[PDB]
RNA sequence: GACUCGUUCAUACUACAGUGGAUACACCAGAUCCCAUCAGAACUCUGAAGUUAAGCACUGUAAGGCUUGGCUAGUACUGAGGUGGGAGACCGCUCGGGAACACCAGGUGAUGAGUCAG
RNA sequence: GGAGACAUAGCCAGGUGGGGAGUUUGACUGGGGCGGUACAUCUGUUAAAUAUUAACGCAGAUGUCCAAAGACAAGCUCAAAGAGAACAGAAAUCUCUUGUAGACUAAAAGGGGAAAAGCUUGUUUGAUUUCUAUUUUCAGAACAAGUAGAAAACGUGAAAGCGUGGCCUAUCGAUCCUUUAUAUUUGCAAAAUGACGUAAAUUACUUACUACUGUGCAUAUAGAGGUGUCUGAAAAGUUACCACAGGGAUAACUGGCUUGUGGCUGCCAAGCGCUCCUAGCGACGUAGCUUUUUGAUCCUUCGAUGUCGGCUCUUCCUAUCAUUGGGACGCAGAAGUCUCAAAGUGUCGGAUUGUUCACCCGCUAAUAGGGAACGUGAGCUGGGUUUAGACCGUCGUGAGACAGGUUAG
RNA sequence: CAAUGUGAUUUCUGCCCAGUGCUUUGAAUGUCAACUUGAUGAAAUUCAAUCAAGCGCAGGUAAACGGCGGGAGUAACUAUG
RNA sequence: AUACUGACGUGCAAAUCGUUCAUUUCAAUCACGUUUAGGGGCGAAAGACUAAUCGAAAAGCCUAUUAGCUGGUUAUUUUCGAAAGAUCUCUCAGGAUCGCUGGAGUUGAUUAAUAUAAUUUUACCAGGUAGAGAUAAUGAUUAGAGGACAGGGCCUUGACCUAUUCUCAAACUCCCAAUAGGUAAAAAGGGCGAAAUAACUCAAUUUGUAUUUCACUCAUAUUAAAUAAAAUAACUCCAAGUGGGCCAUUUUUGGUAAGCAGAACUGGCGAUGAGGGAUGCUCCUAACGCUUGGAUAAGGUGCCUAAAUAUUCGCUCAUGAGAUCCCAUAAAAGGUGUUGGUUCAUAUGAACUAGCCCUGAAAAUGGAUGGCGCUAAAGCGGAUUACCGAUACCAAGCCAUAAAAAGAA
RNA sequence: UCUUAACCCACUCGUCUUGAAACACGGACCAAGGAGUCUAGCAAAUGUGCAAGUGUAUAUGAUUCUUUAAACAUUUUACGCAUAAUUAAUGUAAUAUGUCCAUUGUAGAUUUGUGCCCCACUUUGCAUACAAUACCGGUAAGCAAAUGCUUUAUUGAGUACGAG
RNA sequence: GAUGUUAGGAGGGCAAAUCCGCCGAAUUUAAGCAUAUAAUUAAGCGGAAGAAAAGAAAAUAACUAUGAUUCCUUUAGUAACG
RNA sequence: CGCGGGGUGGAGCAGCCGGUAGCUCGUCGGGCUCAUAACCCGAAGGUCGUCGGUUCAAAUCCGGCCCCCGCAACC
């Protein structure tokens, strides 16, 4: 007559039966919600780490190489 | 729920800084006969048959959102602003 | 069903004894940031930046600091999984936590008693104790010292 | 000896008493100007005449509270187990964990930074 | 003869129009309908010390209100009690003292809140524009409600700071459609609509150079108008004249669990019983038994277990009404009462009723109480409830309805 | 002639036009369409204006549909009113 | 065609037959001819009749209409193997999307370890239920005592204060568990240093920050606490079934109660069985390829019926004895029946107590410890051994699947 | 092999159903016929061919003319989809050398080396994951004499030496 | 415009697959239903041929333009309608 | 949503026609008749619903709302 109202039953064991997974994204946690300005300046620093890299690994590839 | 008529705030074209407006209530406007919609309405009310357009004969509430526009007194553009729901609104008043 | 934000109220957010409006300077200065774990614990004086329910006395680990706002990485069970969600919680509710004290507690203990042993050239463990089975042991009793148990009558 | 900024936020509270005032605090003296109120009460400003009478510092009291510990009690309570008991209500037992009030005894603070006078 | 450019007829147009047509007549629901809303939500509790959690669970609340009751600062401390002041002891007062919140915080209940989130005052409008990361509900979509920020412009204190509405938990709505804001952005399809604008040139169908160009319509973006059966059909009744698809996932019947209710037995000892608790009783209590009542119920049967009563006819029970043997007595005899072993034996004639039951009259030895699919429809009967005809009343605009009466089936 | 109702004789057939109907009057009358006319605009358009019935107002109508309450005060006892 | 609710009711008959009754000179009856045709006719009106057909004929076609609903839905072996929760739905017999399922692929696993784990360890937390309290607050709430104003007639009765006092709430909270729950345990990282980079920060482009490059170096032969047929793990895809559940213990709400309605945690059943529980979907033991042997489990061992008329100490006689969880009744109340105790009094008198046994103990086909029977038990309570006792368990064989070895004269 | 025996076991099958031996339903018996298909359009999977292309479409050609109703060939530079995207829409649509070259990290298959083999160091660094920057279309904001710009925001079924 | 058994002739009817004209629905679909859909289809009444119909510009384009009809491949499940 | 009309002492209602707001009824008192009574007077009494304005004077007219009930379109 009624239709049930609760029931939770079996769930767990239905969870359990898979195993109850968890997150594995893991490092360098990302994009639009990191620190306004902050991580700017950062991409700016990194920018400038970037182009003394590249200045000492194109000087040293090219007087190498030919 | 009251407002005075002015309010000096934000104009968000041209002008910068806050700035004069005067605050009014909105209330909808005339319908068109021009609307495309309505031309469809028209069109497909027209010859034999019923018709789906809107109506509703059932209405649940008795009561609007207001929406204030307000006009910036520099700039000569004008701009919404929405409040709450009321039964009872209020112009210019004060206590 | 029929749930709304604070719901529990008289449980949870029920306050601790003649505990009223605890502001105090030291509360505020702990540093550690984006690298730390933290406990997210209700305040009795602050409903700003209050978390819902689920979090109360949960830990998880700072990802994002503002002026007085921390977000936090908590697990949260979802019926068939736990997952990471990003809550966003205030200074007063953030409190240190302290399973990073122990592991560094231990490191900087190991970290001595290694430097103590690559002195020496010594080869021994700095690995924790097990809390082992008793070794055998000796005690020399008089007729006084002991005493004699039985059951009792019903009196 | 004193103060300032504090910290923990009652061992730091409250009540009734007593003891203490170099330097200090405060009570105290005045209203032109800065200021502020119906009101120099408070608040602001300007004084420095008196005084420990209070605040303040410290102690005391079959003080109250708070506060630790014992003791209440392996009691109450409790997880898992049992083709255990009990007609039912319920109660033992195995493996484990385990209170609270009352009561009794003790206690009534500790402390970072700076200064000033001895 | 008569009427006559009016009629009439045609085509448009408004009205009238259940005569006729087509269609609608929710869901939850301890059956359905009536009733309610548990259908969108919010609080406390139920909830089993994270979280989760329902019932037509319980205690409730919602569809607002607020230019301040919004914002910031500054100042102050409330309810109450005592002692004083001709007026508030005793219709909203005045003072001092005591006062940890016993006040107050719009409502709604709970949380939170005392150099305040209360109260008073000052100055105010951020109840702003733009954008995220997100949290609640959650599929981890929406909307709605939030949190932490950021780009702006400001407000307030000006001093740190704080302000993206309401102390917190509650106060609400998609797409299409309509409507108004906004743009140095667009379109209306071979072309053009400011403007021969600005220069030159002029033997002209001249040549350059110009960031901002007709009405009307269409957009794009942003709000608002609404969907409470609240993830959003333009929707009333009735059928005992009915048809069909399914249903024991769901009523009316036995049975079954239960035995509240009905029925029956107890224990007790305050009283009643002349005196006397118990010969007979038995309150105020408390314990069982039964299914001979009615419920509660919805397990069984809905591709049919024939739905009342009577008759007939038999068997079984005992909780014994009489009959046998007895015990007790408030048993003088005679009556008669309580009672035990006892189901061996019996338990009627009629009046009135559709009737179980009921209610009389008469006999009698007493005219006991019950079971058997509510004993007994391929045993009957068919009077009643309960097919279609018909009647009166009420109720219904109506069709019709009526565990209303009535006649016929 | 058509449309209805009641249903021999005998006897009587009260009251009520609000409601729903049906129906009647209108130089006072509120509203109410197409067309047409005018105004407006460069045109499209947008507006006004007019003397339809209808509904409404105002009457008539119950052998039209139908229907037929509640109180108070009040008679030399109570009572009824 | 009124009645006999006659006969008949697998007929003589898809309405017959018998008997009864009504009609008979008129609104009469009968024929033949004629008229009106399907939302149509015709109707002294019954939704009547319209060719055995009527609350919309018959024929054919549109048509193989439609259907969240009913029924049916075909060879074998082998493998993996569920759901009866959820969310939205004019939604409660359905659908969609999550969950749980299978396939297919990729990833990396082979190094007895790392990832990893329904787990514990040691750290570290979160709690306000069990519990406990009223002299902590709230709501209650029964009594007296000690005190300095009120009511009644110097007294009494009160209120009111103060110390007290009785009982309280799971919708109250001073305090407050166990269980369950969360975070933690180092090499893609961490140490302590230098140098770099910036448009952030700060007087302070090495003040901090963060990042980077260089260093120096952290246990690990096994280990940064255990334990782990821990990669059978991950991850991606595509698709299925399912969306009604039901049972048990413990906790539990409504309802007198219910094999009633509704849950929580877990395990079952469902979809799954062998042995026991006489018997039986869920209780107990235990989960299954095919066989042989072994030894046991639950459970038993008088006979039915396989093993003991076993041992050992008690208790028990019943004119309805009693006999094993789920399991199919029995209570208050008694008992100079017997058995143990224990408190008391003076080898005796009291009083209690709990074991058994008894009264209390009534019901429908005949009737049920499963039956017979059993009392020097084969009853009830122990204990002591032996034996029998599953497809589980051990050993062996054989079958297939899975994985691993291993191979191109 | 068949056949009774005897001991032990053995309840109508199918069915919807929580639960069927049921006092639930269908089935007197036997035979034959009798039910997840075909087309269209879409998807993933796997096989197969070719590749920045691919598919010969319609159609033409032939000593093709029992089979031949297909098989064969493509003129002695069409169309589908993929080759860059975006968007209401006019439109706009570079990761750049100013050794063919030259995107940044961290894990990570594979390779070089050292000290008749696993190794422990180094060495190179695919795929992929996890990020990072650019840059292109939309939308902002800021500027603005348009090859309209711009540090900075956002958004797209985006792109970063083609995969279909 | 009549009349004629005037003279010479014609039409009528049947059959229907493809073809052409009128007239012309509902089941159905939307999990309901009224617009849309089914469908300018089915039925109905007519007319033809071995094929008919259409056909020699009151066409398309905006190009360096094409140039009666039919048909196939296509555009294209696109513009668009709802 | 856009058109028409009504709100006046305790009740019924005139004034809506810009030179100053009343009249019945029920109440409250008083005359009149030898009666009762009927009759006839005198009293009380209202923000002219809320609001903005036109001048010499405004409930009344212009401006706009609120509460009431008539027409409607929407369909």
């Amino acid at each position: 007559a009624k239709s049930k109202n609760h029931t939770n039953h079996n769930q767990n064991r239905k969870a359990h039966k898979n195993g109850i997974k968890k997150p594995k994204k893991h490092k360098f946690m990302s994009r639009k919600g990191l620190d306004p300005n902050f991580f700017r300046n950062q991409k700016y620093c990194l920018k400038g780490i970037q182009k003394k890299k590249k200045e000492l690994k194109l000087k040293a590839k090219q007087e190498k190489n030919n | 729920v009251n407002v005075p008529k002015t309010r000096k705030t934000y104009c968000s074209n041209k002008c910068k800084k806050h700035t004069m407006h005067k605050v009014s209530q909105y209330k909808k406007g005339k319908e068109r006969l021009s609307s495309l919609g309505r031309r469809r309405y028209d069109m497909k009310q027209k010859g034999f048959g019923g018709q789906t357009k809107p109506v509703f004969k059932k209405k649940a509430k008795t009561t609007k959102k207001i929406v204030l526009k307000l006009e910036c007194t520099k700039c000569k553009k004008k701009r919404f602003q929405t409040m709450k729901r009321c039964k009872t609104f209020e112009m210019g008043a004060d206590k | 069903k029929s749930r709304g934000k604070r719901s529990g109220t008289r449980y949870k957010f029920s306050k601790k004894f003649r505990k009223h409006g605890e502001c105090t300077a030291n509360k505020y200065l702990e540093k550690l940031n984006y690298g730390d774990y933290v406990d997210i614990v209700c305040d009795s004086t602050q409903q700003k930046g209050m978390p819902f329910n689920y979090y109360h006395g949960k830990t998880g680990k700072i990802f994002h600091i503002t002026k007085r706002g921390v977000g936090v990485l908590v697990n949260k069970r979802v019926k068939h999984r736990i997952e990471q969600k990003k809550v966003c919680v205030r200074i007063e509710h953030v409190r240190k936590s302290r399973c990073n004290e122990d592991f560094l507690l231990r490191k900087i203990k190991n970290a001595e008693l290694i430097k103590e042993a690559k002195l020496k050239n010594e080869h021994i463990n700095i690995k924790r104790k097990t809390e082992g089975p008793k070794p055998a042991a000796m005690i020399k009793v008089p007729p006084s010292k002991i005493i004699t148990i039985e059951p009792l009558p019903f009196y």
